[PDB]
Formats: C-alpha cells, structure tokens, sequence
C-alpha cells in the first residue's frame, strides 16, 4: 500500500492550514475553560459568546506569535524539532518571562 | 398527542 | 416522602414533573439505577477506650 | 469588472512606488 | 474499587498497586495489612479489587 | 487513628524525600556585592 | 473544576503550531504550552473581570475584553471599542 | 454648506472637531487641527483600503474580507510597522516556510 | 439503488460520478445525513421524492423540516404508520409540507 | 443612537474602487483602525501641547504629532496632503 | 485664624493640593472627586516609602550611607515585582545585577 | 519659581532612615519616578471615566487603576493606604 | 566629521560586551554592533530633532531626548524629569 | 559625541545640543547596547557555542521585533 513519507503530510498540512483562516480551538472546550477560571477569579460571572469569542481570537493570535517565534529559534539550533528549551529562551527573550 | 398530556400531574399521581 | 419532591410537584413546572417521573420509572426498573445496593460492614470506632 | 477598468482613470489613485 | 495494573512491593513491606476505573486510572500505596490480605486473597494483576478503607479489607 | 490506604503521584512520591510546606511581609534579600561577588567566585 | 485546562485537545496545540510552519513537535511542549496559555489568560481575564466590576455591571462584555487587551499591549479589531 | 465640503474632505470634519472637544484631549483646539487630522486619516484609509483591493482582486474577490485586509497590511512593512502591536480578527497568517524544511537536497 | 451511507472519506468516493446522467435510478439516505449534507441533495434534481416515517417530519419548527421542504421535487410522496394518532397542528404542517 | 464611519469609509473606497464590497466584519476592521490611529493622533498632539505649554491644538501640533506616528516616507506624503487640505479650507475661508 | 493643611488632616506629607491642582491643570476629567487627590497622594507615598526603604537596605547592605543610583538599581531590579513593574525602565547609571551563566564557568 | 517633590521625598526618607544620606542625582530619580507613575495612574483613571462616560473621576476610579496598574500584592497595599487615607480624611 | 562609524572602535563594544558577561566573541560582531547602533541612534535623534523643531527651537535640550526615549516605549529617569 | 554630531548633522543643519542631552544619549546608547548583548549571550548558549555570532544578534533582534 501507498504511504507517505515522514514529513510530507507535514508540509501538506502546513500549507492547509495556513491558507484557511477558520478557528482553530474548540469552542466548547474552551467556554469551559475560561469559564472555570472566571469562576476562580470570581464566581457568577455571566459570559456571552461574543466575549469568549473574542477571548479565543486573542489567545490563538497569541500563540500563534509564540510559535513563530519558537519557530525561528529553534532553526538556529540546526534543529527541525522544537523542543521546551525553544519555548522558554524565545519567551524569555520577549520579556514575557522576566 | 394530547391524550398524554390530559393525564393532569395529580391525574397521573393518582389520590 | 422527600419534602423537595413534595415541593418541586406543587411547583407544577411540567418539565420538572417529567423528570420526577423519570426518576420513578427508573427506581422501578432495576435500583441499581437510583441507587446502587451499599455493600454493608461493621462501625469502625476511630479509637478503643 | 476587468483589469482594463482598474487601469481606468475614473478612481483616486495613489501613487506610492509600492502601491 | 479499579482493575489491577501494577503490583510493585516498597522494599513485611508496603506494596504498590495501580488501578483503573471507567473515569480513569489511580496508583495507590497500601498497608503491609492489606498487603498480606492482597496476597492471600489470590489476587493477579489484571483483576478487579475492592477496598474498603475504614475496616482495611480487600475482596 | 492510622491511615491504611494512600494516594500517590509516582512523580512527587519517594521514601527518600518526605517535604511538606505552607510594612509588607517579604523575605529579606542581601544586596551585599560582595557577597554576590563570591558565590559567583565560588 | 475539574480539569478544563487539559481539555484544550492536543490536536488543537498540534494545529496550532501547524500554523506556525513547525515540522516536529516534543512531547514536553504541551504541558508547556498549556502554562504559557493559563498565565496569559490569567492576567487577561483578571483585567477583564476588574473591568467588569469597574461597570459594576454582573455581565462581562466585549469592550471589557477589549480594554484588558489593550492594557496589555495587545490590540483586536473587530469587535469594537 | 458642510465644513468637510469647504475643506473638500470626504470624513466628517464638524464630528471631528466635536470629538477632539468632547474628547478632553485638550483645553482649547484650534480650527487647522480638525481639517489637518481628517485629512491625514482620510488619507491613511486611501492607502490601506487600496492595498486591501488589489488584495481582493488578487484573489479574484471583490468583497474585502480580513483575510484579504490581513495580506495587505502585511505585504506594506510600513503599515505592519503602524500596525506591529494590532491583531485582525480571521487574520490568518502569512505563508512562511524556512528554506531549509524544503523536501530532498538542493 | 445507491446507499449514500458511510464516514466522509468514503461518503465522498460514494458521491464521486452522481453528476452523470443515468448514475443511478434511486438514492436512499437517512434524515441524518439528509441534515449533514443538505448541499449535495439540494444541488442535484430528484424527480420524485419520498419520506418514510414521516411521523418524524411533525415538528415545522425543526430544521430539518424547513431544509426538506426547500428542497426542490417534482412529486412528493408521505409515508407514515398512523399519522392520524398525532395532534391536529402536526397534521396541519404535514399538508403544509 | 450611535454614529460610525462606516459610510464615509464606504463613499472613499467606492471613489478609489466602485466595484468592491465590504462585509461588517471588514468594515468593523477599519473603523476599528480609524479610532485607534485617530486616539493616538489626538495623544500625542495633547501631550505636545502639555509639553510647550500651550492650551490649544494646532495645525502644528497634529502635522509633527503625525511627524511622529507616521513612518517618515507615509508621514512626509500624510503631511503633504494634509497641508493642502488646509490651505484649500483657509482659501475657502 | 489657624488652619491644617488637607494632607495633614489626610495624614500624608505629599503635597495633596498641589497634586489637585496638577489634575486639574492635566484636563483629564471636566469634574475631579475629592477623594482623587487624595487617594493618589496616599498611593504615592506608599509607593515613595517602599522604594526609599529598598534603597536604604541596600544602602545598609552596601555600608553607604548616601544612596547613589546604584543602590536605586539594585533595590528596584532585586524586588521581583518591582522589577516586573518597571521593565522598560532604564536607570542612568544604575548598572547591572551581576549574573553568570552557569555553562560559562569552568566549573564550580 | 519650580516647584518639586524633592522636598517631600526628603522628608519621607529621614522619617524612614534618620541616619542615611541621599544624592542629588538619587534625589531626581525618585521625583521623575513619583511623577511618572502619578502621570500613568492619571491617563489610566481617565480612559477608565471615558469608556464609562462618567465626568467625575472619583477615588474609586482611581483605586480601580492602581488595581490594574499594580502587581496584585502592591496594588492590594496601595488600596489599604488608599483607603485608610479616606477614612482619616472621613473624620 | 567622516568615519566616525569606526570610531566606537573594537575595545569599546568589548568593554560592553564584557558587561554583558560573554566570554567569548567574534570579529564579526563589532560590525553588526555598529549597524544596530548606528540605526538605533539615527531614530532616536529623529525624533528628538522633531521634537525639539516643535517650540521653534535650535538647541536638543534633555526633555527633547528623554521624551523622544519615552515615545519609543524606553523610559529614562534620573535627567530632570 | 563625534557620531551624534555626524548623524544630527545630517539629520539637519545647524543643529546645536545641551551637554545634558548627549550624555543622556550616551546612556540610553550604552543601556539598550547591553541588553542586545545579554540577549545574544543567551542566544549564542542556546546553540550550543560560547563565540557569539551575528546570527545571534539577528535572531534577539528578531524575537525582540526589531527586524521582525
């Protein structure tokens, strides 16, 4: 049988992915979790969609720059994999970090 | 469909 | 005999009816539903005198 | 429309290098 | 109360013993008490066993 | 009285370790350079 | 509650980083990621919940969130404010 | 006749004045500061709306969508230099791939 | 007789050819996928429709009953056990529909 | 009631494009953009104002508040135009 | 005849009027609280108090008894969420906090 | 004439430390700090009030922006001051 | 005034460097350095020009470089402010 | 000085400076040039080499945003 090899359905995928522009975190799952933490901040706090929506955009534009950043980090090691080290020098690197 | 619905709550209880 | 159920049929909330129904049927088709069988042992005194 | 019609001159254009 | 995954002796010695349920999966550290219970009940890795934790006594 | 059934993380459990733990109240912090100086040095 | 901050699925960190162009990913960075992600939303919910106390309103809003983003630093458009 | 019309600015001049005085920023404003910042914006908004587009036309859309406002303030380094700290909503992201992760040898 | 049934991947290689004229004489597929997948069954032309178990239709309010009634047919045929039983408002949206 | 600059956005792009269209959420885009650079303008003029401690904006104070903001090539031809809007208004007098 | 100034009747030695009048002057509302000014002078002595008693520990720990902008960069950088506070911040010849990376020492 | 909190600052410090001395250069660190950072509570009360359209800035605004300007421990102190300060000025 | 670019010279940004704690450097550096230093003082200056041609003005004084500083988000204490 | 001189020089004729403001720019100069280093040591470590590089400084500069 046809298999692709290691990394081909990577850059395949690479490209999918970067031409489409629908959220990439599941909605539910993430309700939840801002909700939890809302309720730890402070119970019986009401949220509509519209904010959590919002909420979600930010993050995933936040870690998306984060992963770019790690992206370009992680090359400069001679490396293809990043690894914890890459996300903690590029965070520290920021000034997000310290 | 109302037959169900005209079994009222103590109607079903009962006495 | 729990005075909440008494409570939540004079509610009169249909939906609420429905579910205590729902309940019922599901204590007389098998227990084990509503509540399963406690598996019985002794008191345990937490010290001897 | 077509490209024809964006060439025309009846628009604001601007006229940065890399525009 | 889990199914048996691990049976590991902390060396008369505690011994240590993994579980799962439908919800999930807990590792738990006994008594030489239910240890010597655990080994006289025929218990095997792989087998479901029930704790009550008041009396100590495992079935 | 005695606990005869535990929980544990095989992470965090040892028997080599046993820990447990907890005008503004702070922790003091020694600005001594020299001290610095030498347990850089050092 | 529980445990939500686990519920973000693996495969959604996995896509994530598909955008950001990376071949290969260690297993370590999801526990990682998850960190860094919590903190953020941390302090973003923290201001967007002292906001919405501010208004003395019981219901969070987009231009709360929109003004704790904007606190730190971080600007979104579309959604007003 | 309308103060944007005398000035011959498309924005509207009088609802900015209005701003600028209700807005606080200042005690006092001058009548040039009103015309010369609604020219500036009127101005700003050519270019970015004529980059989103060609943008659009590129993709051979006619209705601009974040994806096509996003390609355009990108490919500008000025405006992504105005724009460095702004997150679109649907941005999406540039196609960037290091030439180092290209399949086989060179 | 096409059984339009199965996970996406296989879904689709059963859709690949349906354009084609004379492809097959009679398609059957499930409320369910009816619902899913609306846009393939509403671009094709389906000559004579039918419902089975059409008891499942009553609600006008659902979405599935707005979706197949949008749905462009020639004739339409209704088939249920004993409709009759239901509420008269059930009815109603049956000949509505 | 409320007011937006979604029409005037509108007019501007159908006289550089009259074919395109914009959707809500592309439109809020842009008035979102117009407001943050519109607040950034009026900040910086009303902190250059503070600074020389004068109490009224200026024509001069938004052309170097916009000197300021603007990248100096999209800042010299702002202030270009900018400038002749100006001098048309005042000749309009 | 007599009168206390508002601070002393606040109980702060920031100047609170002439922080009044600074809000005033800086047009940020049409309407200023009295409770503004009064509120930011006590936060501001707070924070002014905390800062000089970092520095004057550092000045002790130095064995200076005149803090010189040094010790202002020692305190601040030492006092983790001062430091966080204050990042962008750069003090004119403050210096640094010695720091070597571990890997760069031949050993030890 | 100019006027600075130079002085204030002076007086606060040999409250602290009798026996410590203080440089000029110190001395202009500590009044660009203070006005800095009033300068910031200030535009962050004001933005608060606008988004709010509320013309008054009362000390609850500004205690809500020393929240959020802050760390949460030294935003927590300096509401405690704050606070106290009111209650002081109450009497 | 020509060649200035070289007259940070090589022992300059290694005292700097050294304060930076690097044990090791490379030829190369001093270059880069320069350039990054180089546009870094031209924006700087840039802006403290403009701010300074604002008040009808000839001399930079120390607010027109400290507020220039404080628009490019680097804050400076301890000149006067 | 020779360099701000120069820069401002083209920048602008005519200029003059305070003493207040060059020494201020010597300062803010030697700040931000210290950081960039600090930063490219951490990069140079985390590739694994003690020579620090232009390609360090390139990629501090590109996680900061500089060049980004």
């Amino acid at each position: 049988p046809h298999r692709y090899r290691p990394g081909t359905v990577a850059l395949r995928e690479i490209r999918r992915y970067q031409k489409s522009t629908e959220l990439l975190i599941r909605k539910l799952p993430f309700q939840r979790l801002v909700r939890e933490i809302a309720q730890d901040f402070k119970t019986d706090l009401r949220f509509q969609s519209s904010a959590v929506m919002a909420l979600q955009e930010a993050s995933e534009a936040y870690l998306v720059g984060l992963f770019e950043d790690t992206n370009l980090c992680a090359i400069h090691a001679k490396r293809v994999t990043i690894m914890p080290k890459d996300i903690q020098l590029a965070r520290r690197i920021r000034g997000e970090r310290a | 469909t109302d037959y169900f619905s005209k079994l009222s709550v103590r109607d079903l209880l009962g006495s | 005999s729990r005075a909440q159920t008494k409570a939540t049929l004079a509610s009169g909330n249909f939906m609420s009816i429905v579910n205590c129904l729902m309940q019922l049927r599901k204590v007389c088709n098998h227990p084990n539903l509503f509540e399963v069988r406690p598996i019985l042992t002794s008191f345990v005194l937490e010290h001897c005198v | 429309l077509n490209a024809e019609t964006l060439l025309l001159n009846t628009r604001r254009t601007s006229k940065r290098s890399s525009v | 109360e889990g199914e048996v995954t691990e049976l590991t002796p902390e060396d008369i010695s505690h011994v240590i013993v993994g579980l799962k349920s439908a919800k999930g999966t807990k590792t738990l550290r006994l008594d030489p008490t239910i240890y010597e219970s655990i080994q006289r009940e025929k218990v095997s890795i792989g087998d479901v066993i029930y704790i009550e934790a008041n009396t100590g006594a495992v079935k | 009285m005695k606990a005869l059934v535990e929980e544990i993380d095989k992470k965090t459990y040892n028997p080599d370790i046993y820990f447990t733990s907890l005008s503004r109240p702070v922790k003091r912090i020694n600005y001594s350079l020299a001290d610095l100086e030498a347990r850089l040095y050092t | 509650l529980r445990d939500n901050i686990q519920g973000i699925t693996k495969p959604a960190i996995r896509r994530l980083a598909r955008r950001g162009g990376v071949k290969r990913i260690s297993g370590l960075i999801y526990e990682e990621t998850r960190g860094v992600l919590k903190v953020f939303l941390e302090n973003v919910i923290r201001d967007a919940v002292t906001y919405t106390e501010h208004a003395k309103r019981k219901t969070v809003t987009a231009m709360d969130v929109v003004y704790a983003l904007k606190r730190q630093g971080r600007t979104l458009y579309g959604f007003g404010g | 006749q309308s103060r944007s019309a005398k000035a011959g600015l498309t924005f509207p001049v009088g609802r900015v004045h209005r701003l600028l005085r209700r807005g606080n920023y200042a005690q006092r404003i001058g009548s040039g500061a009103p015309v010369y910042l609604t020219a500036v914006l009127e101005y700003l908004a050519a270019e970015i709306l004529e980059l989103a587009g060609n943008a659009a036309r590129d993709n051979k859309k006619t209705r601009i969508i974040p994806r096509h406002l996003q390609l355009a303030i990108r490919n500008d380094d000025e405006l992504n230099k105005l724009l460095g700290n702004v997150t679109i909503a649907q941005g999406g992201v540039l196609p960037n791939i290091h030439q180092n992760l290209l399949p086989k040898k060179s | 007789v096409l059984t339009y049934y199965g996970s996406p991947q296989q879904r689709k290689e059963k859709r690949k050819g349906w354009n084609k004229p004379d492809a097959f004489h009679v398609c059957i597929v499930s409320y369910q996928l009816v619902v899913q997948d609306q846009h393939s069954f509403k671009r094709k032309r389906w000559q004579y429709m039918v419902l089975d178990e059409a008891h499942n239709i009553k609600n006008f309010r659902s979405t599935r009953w707005q979706a197949l009634l949008n749905f462009n047919t020639q004739r339409r045929l209704l088939l249920t056990g004993t409709p009759l039983q239901n509420n008269l408002a059930e009815l109603w949206s049956l000949l509505y529909f | 009631r409320k007011e937006t600059y979604s029409s005037y956005i509108y007019k501007v792009l159908k006289q550089t494009h009259p074919d395109t269209g914009i959707s809500q959420k592309s439109m809020s885009i842009l008035n979102s953009f117009v407001n943050d650079i519109f607040e950034r303008i009026a900040t910086e003029a009303s902190k250059l104002a503070a600074y020389n401690k004068k109490s009224t904006i200026s024509a001069r104070e938004i052309q170097t508040a916009v000197r300021l903001i603007l990248p100096g090539e999209l800042a010299k031809h702002a202030v270009s135009e900018g400038t002749r809007a100006v001098t048309k208004y005042s000749s309009s007098t």
